[PDB]
Order: C-alpha cells, then structure tokens, then sequence
C-alpha cells in the first residue's frame, strides 16, 4: 500500500533519466557532437551550428526546473498536513470527525 | 460551431468518469442518511 | 493541401479568391476553370486507446476508438491506415457503443460490480470468466434502508477497537546541477559562447539551493517537535498492553522497531538515492 | 528438361529474420530502430528442391524478383546448394554477380557474360577438370573481383542426424551490399518448418558495387546421375523484406536476447510505446488514425498564348 | 505535412512528457470527485413517509 | 521550419505549465471541500464560522 | 576528448569496434593500432562551497568539496584543478571525510 511513497521516487528517477536522455537530441544540427563540428567546419557557421544545440540544451534545463519547482509545492501541502496530524492526533485527542 | 474548430486542431476533451446521477446518488445517499440517522452513520452502522 | 471538397454558400466578391477563418488557414477556394466555390475540411482523424489486463495473466486486448460512432466512421477499411497492421475487425466479439466512443473486442453485460479499468462516463472494464473481457456499468454499492419511526432508537452492547495505518509524504530527494559540464561538455571555445548569455545559470541554482532547504525545513518540522528525549522503563507491562511490535531494540544495532525494519525493506525495492557513492565509481 | 509446374507452398516465418543494426557495441539497453527487417508472422515460399519422379530433373528455379531485401535460408545437410547469381535483364548485355563456393574461395567476381538456360554445379569434382564452369561461356567485362575464404563455416555433415541452417540476408543500398549469416543445427524435422527459435545474424562482408538488381536466382550442386542429373533431397525458403520500426534488446554481454515489433498487434506498440516487455492492468494510449489520401487533384486555368520574353532579352537596344 | 513529421523527429523526446502531464491532470481530475463525493460505502432509502 | 516548430513547442510548453499551475489550486479547494463534508455533514464542528 | 582511459573487459565481438553507454556516452575504444579493448571515463570534478562565520567578525573560512573523497583529490596536488593560485593550506586542519 505504500504508493504514495514510491511514486515521488518514480517521478524523480523519470524525470531525471528524461534529462540525461535529452542530451541525444540533434535541435536540427547536423551532429549531436561539438568536437566534430569544430573539428570539420571553420568557427564562422560552427557558431550558430552550436548555438542551436546551447538553446535547445537551455530550453530542456529550465523546463527541469520548472517542474521541479512545480512538485516542491505539493510535497509542502502534504509535509504541512502530516505536521498538523502529527500535533492533533499524538499529543492529544481530536474530536474532530474522520 | 467552436467545438470543431478546436477538434480539427487535435485539441479533444474526455468526458469525466463519474456522470451526474451517479453524484445526485451520492448526494441523496448523504441526505438519507443525515436525516434518517444523524451522525452514526459516520463512524459505523447507521 | 489535403482535406475532403464539398460545396459552399460563401459569396466571394469579385476579386477575392481564397478563403481564410479564425484559425488563420485556408477555408474556401474558387476553381481556376469554373467559377465554383468550394470548402476545404481534412479528413477524419482520431485516437485510439488500448485496454490490457496485464502481460502476468492473458495477452488478449480490447481496442477503444476516442469520440467516433462504430458505424458513422468505421475505420474498418480495405486495409490501409494509420496503424495499419491491425484488423480487429471481429464482428463476433459484440462492439458496444459507449459515451467515449467506440470499444470493439469487449463484451456488453447486464451486471454491475466495483471498477477495475476505468473506461469512461461510467463504464468499466475488468477480465472475468471461460476467461474473456468484459464491459459494464460500475456499481454504486449496496442498496440499503433505514426502519424510521416516530419511537425507535438502537443502543450498541459491544464494541471493536480498530487499528488503522495512514502514510504521508514529507520530503523529496535533493539535487544540484552543473550548467558547464551538461551543457558544453569538455569545449572551452562552447563555454566562451555561453559566457555572452549573461546569467542563465544564477536563477536555476539559486532555486535549486531554495528547494534543498525547504526539503531540510519541511523534515524538521514534520519531525522536530519534542524538546526531551524520554525512554521508556526496563520493565514493558502496561497495563497488560502489548507494545514490543512498535518500540525499539536496542539489539539490533539501528534502533528501528520490527515494522519500520518491514516498512523499509519494503520501500527499498527501488533507491535511487546512493548518496554512498564517490568518486570510486570507476569499474 | 521438360519439367512440370509445382505450386509453391506457404510457411509461417514465426520470429526469424534479425541481424545487427550497426557496429556499435551496447549493453543493457532497450535501443529502438527503424531499419529494414522481416516482419513476425508473415508468409514464405518454401521452394523444395529433391530429385524428382525418381530421376527427373525438376526445374525449381525461378527468377523471383529481388525487390528491397531476401531472407534466403535453408534446411541443408550436406554441400548442395550454391550460387546466387543476379541481374536485372539477365544477359550477356547486363552487369551481374557471381557468388561461386567452389573448394574454399567465394571468388566473387562482377562481370558480363551469358547465362545459361539451367545453370548448375558439380558437387563431385569431375576427376581427372570440373567443367563446374557449364554456368557460362565466357566473361567478356570484368569489373570486380573477389577471393577470400567460403563464405560457410559450417562443418560436414559427418555421421548425419544433424544438418546445417544457414541464414543469409541480401540488402542492397546507396551502391552498397551488406551480407548477414549466422547457423546452427536442428533438433527435430518431421513437420520441415523453422523452428520457433531467436538469432542474431552477423555481418560477413561489405560490398560496394552499385550494381542495379531486379530479379533473383540461385543454382545446385548436382554432379551427375549417381539417368540424366540427380542429387538429394533439400529445401530452401525466400522472404521479401519491407521497413518495419523494431525494439532490440541487448544483455549484458551485448548480444541481442529477444526483440519485439512495433505495428504487429496493439500490445506489440503498447509494448514499444511503454520501451518495456512487461504491462501492468491499466488502460493506455499508444497512437492515432487517420485517412491517407486516393487521388491526385490539380486545377490550374487553362491558356496557351506564350509570354514575350524574347522581346525583353532580344532587343536591338536597351534603356538607361 | 510528411516531412515535417521526419523534421520533427530530430527535436528528441518533447511530445511524451507532454502527454503524461495531461494524463496525470485528468487522473487527479477523476481522484478529486472520487475523494469528494465517494464517502459512504451504503445507498440509503429515505422512508415513503 | 525550424523557427516555426521551436515557437510552437514554446506555445505548448507555456500552455501545459499554466494548466499544472491551476490544477494545483484546483487540488487545494477539492481537499478543502473534502474536508468540510467530512466535518460539517457527518458530524457537529466546534470551530467558529 | 578527455578522460582517464584504463583497462577494459568488455566482450567486444570482432565486428565491434565503438562502445557506447545507456545515455549516448562512448565509454570504450578499439586501438587503431595492436588491437586492446579500451575504457574512457571522464576525469574528475565536483562542486565547492565556502563556509564563514562573518564578515564581522572574522576572516577565517572553511571550504568544504562536495562529493570527492579526501585521498585522491588533497589541496597538495601540484595539478592545479582549476583554482590556481586558489589554495588552502595544505594542513590548516586535520581534513576531514565526511558524507
Ligand atoms: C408519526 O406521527 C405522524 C404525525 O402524528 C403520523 O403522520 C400523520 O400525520 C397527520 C398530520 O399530523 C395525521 O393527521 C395522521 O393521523 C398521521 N398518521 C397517523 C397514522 O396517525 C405518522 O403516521 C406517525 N407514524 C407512525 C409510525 O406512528
Ligand atoms: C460484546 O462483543 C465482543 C466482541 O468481540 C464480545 O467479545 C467476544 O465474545 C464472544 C462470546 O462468545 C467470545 O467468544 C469472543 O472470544 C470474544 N472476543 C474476544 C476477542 O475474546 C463480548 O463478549 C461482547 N459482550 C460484552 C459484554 O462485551
Ligand atoms: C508481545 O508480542 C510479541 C510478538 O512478537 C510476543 O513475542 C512472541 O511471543 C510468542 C509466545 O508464544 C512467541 O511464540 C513468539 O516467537 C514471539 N515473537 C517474537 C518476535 O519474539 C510477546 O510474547 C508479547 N508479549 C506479551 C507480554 O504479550
Ligand atoms: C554471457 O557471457 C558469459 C561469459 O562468456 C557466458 O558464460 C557464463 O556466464 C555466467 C554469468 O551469467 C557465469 O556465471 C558462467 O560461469 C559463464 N560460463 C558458463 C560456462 O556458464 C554467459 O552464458 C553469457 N550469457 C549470459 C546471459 O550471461
Ligand atoms: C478551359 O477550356 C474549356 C474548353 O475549351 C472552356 O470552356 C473553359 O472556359 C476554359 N477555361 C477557362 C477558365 O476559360
Ligand atoms: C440485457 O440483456 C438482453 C439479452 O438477454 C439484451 O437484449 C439487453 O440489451 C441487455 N440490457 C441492456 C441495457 O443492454
Ligand atoms: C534448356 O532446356 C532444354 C529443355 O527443352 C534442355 O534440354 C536443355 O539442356 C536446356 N539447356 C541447357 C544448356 O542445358
Ligand atoms: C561486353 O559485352 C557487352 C554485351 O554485348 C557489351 O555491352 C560490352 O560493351 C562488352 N565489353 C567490351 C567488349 O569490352
Ligand atoms: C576456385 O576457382 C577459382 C577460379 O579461378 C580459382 O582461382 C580458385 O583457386 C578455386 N578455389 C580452390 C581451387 O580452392
Ligand atoms: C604496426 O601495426 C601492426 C598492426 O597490428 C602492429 O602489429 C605493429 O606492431 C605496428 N608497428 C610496427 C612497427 O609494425
Ligand atoms: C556588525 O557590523 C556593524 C557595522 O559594520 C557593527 O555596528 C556591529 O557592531 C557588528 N556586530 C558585531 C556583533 O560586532
Ligand atoms: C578514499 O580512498 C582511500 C584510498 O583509495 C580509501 O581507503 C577510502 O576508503 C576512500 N574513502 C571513501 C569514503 O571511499
């Protein structure tokens, strides 16, 4: 019965496994390796060619924080809510029902 | 005519699980149960 | 383009040729030969969802068409479509008309029970036997009635205690980033590019730094509460309750009662947290 | 001779018909790949070569069409089959292969030269010298040559009780030519079908001549009556090949375990969709239909008079 | 468009995150109405009278 | 068409971040709504207003 | 590239010649020349925080690495790793290995 716990291990492995995959993308270069595009093209075009693959990289790191951010909201409510049990429920007795 | 315009864009709703009397059940259920019980039925057998 | 022509009532002027709607794209067209108005609508589409009991049991499979009739677009065609190796043509197998859509590879009964997979506005799906798929109407719960008078009460004689188990979550794992190795691996020519961006790297560590501490805050709260540290008596008789599934050992050498020792074996059977590991990762 | 027509047979090709990809070495990964490959399930000729009415020839060799991609293989126990020649037209007038196993050289050799009406070989060395050469006359352009071991590792048959199951799969590509193998014995053959086995097949050779190939046939190593050409019994199978998107995957070791298609059956792409062989109970969405166009419409006005373009290039004299 | 189809392919894995996102946002949709309303395990009568 | 498809991922991605953002507060009300028909119909609350 | 190239004993078929990881990463090598199976590993790196009791009051820091063990990577490498002329005595205090 223990979901609730297993699925912030779940998300967090998926999500991070997500960005360690996204490095394969090409974002419309022509390689997804830099040194073969500074080994075989001169700096003059080599530097939008890695430009691409800077804002592609960027966009994939910001949308990472975003939903990191975005879960750190909820794990707050249910860390809150536990506290509160914690302090109505162990030290004394609750009438409040259910 | 604002439906499909979203629709022929892959842009689609899905209906809810639950449909509206299955609620009105629920809420007539509740309603029954208050009236004819009090608050027993909350914690146990009503 | 491609889409399905029909006839159209929209009066072009004179020297307007094309057609456009609030969704910025072509509509209506007039013929280069004739003069003719005609609209343009792509063709149907739509989705499709697949309903498995699981790999461990049976590999038989139910098929649900999204927001299509069964007989109005019946992507039972010669054979060639998207997907086009399916068939599941499989009249024999009843197909039932839901609110979603169409489910064909399921059987329509007049039951009712609790809802195993849930299809939609009501109907669920569950493999029941001789062992085949099955489609229903989900089950409220049992019908009941209370004898209401104008004198009548019930008074209990006995009573059960209950022991109830609620897990919360409290905290998540934490983590920090690099922005030059992921980035621009091993590259100083990248790393000199980067540098005319300014300061995108300050705010995703600054969050990330943010976040750690409200991880450590939200366990010390949950937690810290007590400003003692009490034990208990050698002597464990209360009252004739029995206490020793819950209270610590010091036996073992991690002070951890018998069903927190269950609780987290149970939890270890996936831990993505090695915070253990080093540099030493070199096999 | 004046052989008879035989109505070919159907087999169902089960899960046979996988070779690797690249030359990569991976490890532990569920890697997807959309490459040409043999569907799972699918129908194959099953040309059965045996000496026939009892000291008949019997003329088994068509030239079937090559296509994108066969899947030749064979149930044979001793050195019988041999040969698969190509060409488009096959003539003299064609460039064309030559894929010899005579001792222990291929010998490929490219080049023109007449085909004969039913070319075949001598698996007995004429003693004294084979004129295995009855194949054709003469080669009068040569362009390409080849000589390196046999193609067949596999040992004799020896005692019997087992035989060969020599695998090869022909791709020809942007003027390349890529040939797969891989063998093992049999167990049991009383029904004659594959058997429901896995098998990686390993590149051999790289060939890099953009000959144009349409059409397919294969030869026999029969010696001579031992009335007329007789030899055993054998049995050879042909599968077309069409693109396909698979899921391979790899142990720790690096050799493939098992793979799965993705367009076979809804669970096949629930399976590729999830990147894993095992689905819980649940309910999940995979992908999406629609109607691929029938015709082709094209409306353009209808006028014929031609712009006077050479007035504005062809002008005695032009503006400031 | 069919090459842009193949074009988009390049772009690695942002179609799939997408979908999961939405499937979990209706899932929690379904949960809330379930946690709300689905609190008694009996469908009570009330009396003719 | 590289221009266009990175715009539309930015559309889409400013669209499914603004739909988790409200389904979260959407979560908080629900769990509030639980909590008072737990609390006010089954029972008798002492909590003022 | 960069890396700390060791011994391998990876099962490289003959046909294989580049090895790969789980994440697009080439992790092994065949030698063009005498033919030996070859692994690459990135070198080493990490993070670095400083710890002060104020500007205030004192001067006196403490710099703490973060996920590196104490034995291969000591502020008396000659090496330099970045940080040049950045360097803590090499026993300002006895270095402690922690978590
Ligand atoms: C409980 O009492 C009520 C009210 O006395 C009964 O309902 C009827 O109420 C009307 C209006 O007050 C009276 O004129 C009727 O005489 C009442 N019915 C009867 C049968 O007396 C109700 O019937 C009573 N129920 C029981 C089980 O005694
Ligand atoms: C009230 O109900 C409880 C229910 O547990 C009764 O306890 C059980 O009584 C039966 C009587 O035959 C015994 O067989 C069981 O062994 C009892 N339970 C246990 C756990 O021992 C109880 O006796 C009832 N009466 C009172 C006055 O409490
Ligand atoms: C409290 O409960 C524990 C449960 O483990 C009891 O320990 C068990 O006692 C029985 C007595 O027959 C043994 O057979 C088991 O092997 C014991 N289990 C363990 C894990 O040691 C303990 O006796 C109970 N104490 C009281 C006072 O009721
Ligand atoms: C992988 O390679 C090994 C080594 O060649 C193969 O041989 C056995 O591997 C197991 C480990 O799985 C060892 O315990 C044995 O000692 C190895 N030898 C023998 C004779 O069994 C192994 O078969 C290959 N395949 C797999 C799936 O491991
Ligand atoms: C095309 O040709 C037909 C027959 O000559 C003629 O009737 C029609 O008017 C032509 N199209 C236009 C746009 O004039
Ligand atoms: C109940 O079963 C009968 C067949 O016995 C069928 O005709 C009927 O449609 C079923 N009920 C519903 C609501 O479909
Ligand atoms: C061609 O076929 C005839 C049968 O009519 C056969 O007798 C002849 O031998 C064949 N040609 C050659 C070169 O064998
Ligand atoms: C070889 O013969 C073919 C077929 O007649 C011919 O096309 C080609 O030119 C010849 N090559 C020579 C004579 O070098
Ligand atoms: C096969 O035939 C070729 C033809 O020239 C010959 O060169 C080669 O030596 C032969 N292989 C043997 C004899 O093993
Ligand atoms: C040259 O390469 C070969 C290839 O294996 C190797 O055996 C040899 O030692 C190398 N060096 C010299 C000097 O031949
Ligand atoms: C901190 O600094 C301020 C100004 O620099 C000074 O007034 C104050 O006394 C300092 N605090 C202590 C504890 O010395
Ligand atoms: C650090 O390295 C030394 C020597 O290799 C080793 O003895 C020690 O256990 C290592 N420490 C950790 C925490 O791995």
């Amino acid at each position: 019965a223990l979901g609730k716990l297993q699925d912030v291990v779940n998300h967090n492995a998926q999500a991070l496994n997500t960005l360690v995959k996204q490095l394969s993308s090409k974002f419309g270069a022509i390689s997804s390796v830099l040194n073969d595009i500074f080994s075989r093209l001169d700096p003059p075009e080599a530097e939008v060619q890695i430009d691409r693959l800077i804002t592609g990289r960027l966009q994939s790191l910001q949308t990472y924080v975003t939903q990191q951010l975005i879960r750190a909201a909820e794990i707050r409510a249910s860390a809150n809510l536990a506290a509160t049990k914690m302090s109505e429920c162990v030290l004394g007795q609750s009438k409040r029902v259910d | 005519d604002l439906i499909c315009a979203q629709k022929f864009k892959g842009l689609t709703v899905l209906p809810p699980l639950l449909t509206d009397e299955m609620i009105a059940q629920y809420t007539s259920a509740l309603l029954a149960g208050t009236i004819t019980s009090g608050w027993t039925f909350g914690a146990g057998a009503a | 383009g491609t889409g399905v022509l029909t006839e159209s009532n929209k009066k072009f002027l004179p020297f307007q040729q094309f057609g456009r709607d609030i969704a910025d794209t072509t509509d209506a067209v007039r013929d280069p030969q004739t003069l003719e108005i005609l609209d343009i609508t792509p063709c149907s589409f739509g989705g499709v969802s697949v309903i498995t009991p699981g790999t461990n049991t049976s590999n038989q499979v139910a098929v649900l068409y999204q927001g299509v009739n069964c007989t109005e677009v019946p992507v039972a065609i010669h054979a060639d479509q998207l997907t086009p190796t399916w068939r599941v043509y499989s009249t024999g197998s009843n197909v039932f008309q839901t609110r979603a859509g169409c489910l064909i590879g399921a059987e329509y009964v007049n039951n009712s029970y609790e809802c195993d997979i849930p299809i939609g506005a009501g109907i669920c799906a569950s493999y029941q036997t001789s062992q085949s798929i099955i489609a229903y109407t989900m089950s409220l719960g049992a019908e009941n009635s209370v004898a209401y008078s104008n004198n009548s009460i019930a008074i209990p004689t006995n009573f059960t205690i209950s022991v109830t188990t609620e897990i919360l979550p409290v905290s998540m794992t934490k983590t920090s980033v690099d922005c030059t190795m992921y980035i621009c691996g091993d590259s100083t020519e990248c790393s000199n590019l980067l540098l005319q961006y300014g300061s995108f790297c300050t705010q995703l560590k600054r969050a990330l730094t943010g976040i750690a501490v409200e991880q450590d805050k939200n366990t010390q709260e949950v937690f810290a509460q007590v400003k003692q540290i009490y034990k208990t008596p050698p002597i464990k008789y209360f009252g004739g309750f029995n206490f020793s599934q819950i209270l610590p050992d010091p036996s073992k050498p991690s002070k951890r009662s018998f069903i927190e020792d269950l609780l987290f074996n149970k939890v270890t059977l996936a831990d993505a947290g090695f915070i253990k590991q080093y540099g030493d990762c070199l096999g | 001779t004046t052989r008879t027509q035989l109505p070919p047979a159907y087999t169902n090709s089960f899960t046979r018909g996988v070779y690797y990809p690249d030359k990569v070495f991976r490890s532990s990964v569920l890697h997807s790949t959309q490459d040409l490959f043999l569907p799972f399930f699918s129908n194959v000729t099953w040309f059965h070569v045996i000496s026939g009415t009892n000291g008949t020839k019997r003329f088994d060799n068509p030239v079937l069409p090559f296509n994108d991609g066969v899947y030749f293989a064979s149930i044979e126990k001793s050195n019988i089959i041999r040969g698969w020649i190509f060409g488009t037209t096959l003539d003299s007038k064609t460039q064309s292969l030559l894929i010899v196993n005579n001792a222990t050289n291929v010998v490929i050799k490219v080049c023109e030269f007449q085909f004969c009406n039913d070319p075949f070989l001598d698996h007995k060395n004429n003693k004294s010298m084979e004129s295995e050469f009855r194949v054709y006359s003469s080669a009068n352009n040569c362009t390409f040559e080849y000589v390196s071991q046999p193609f067949l590792m596999d040992l004799e048959g020896k005692q019997g009780n087992f035989k060969n199951l020599r695998e090869f799969v022909f791709k020809n590509i942007d003027g390349y030519f890529k040939i797969y193998s891989k063998h093992t014995p049999i167990i049991v053959r009383e029904p004659e079908d594959l058997p429901q086995g896995f098998s990686a097949l390993e590149p051999l050779v790289d060939l890099p001549i953009g000959i144009n190939i349409t059409r397919f046939q294969t030869l026999l190593a029969l010696h001579r009556s031992y009335s007329g050409w007789t030899a055993g019994a054998a049995a050879y199978y042909v599968g077309y090949l069409q693109p396909r998107t698979f899921l391979l995957k790899y142990n720790e070791n690096g050799t493939i375990t098992d793979a799965v298609d993705c367009a076979l059956d809804p669970l096949s792409e629930t399976k590729c969709t999830l990147k894993s062989f095992t689905v819980e109970k649940g309910i999940y969405q995979t992908s999406n239909f629609r109607v691929q166009p029938t015709e082709s419409i094209v409306r353009f006005p209808n006028i014929t008079n031609l712009c006077p373009f050479d007035e504005v290039f062809n002008a005695t004299r032009f503006a400031s």
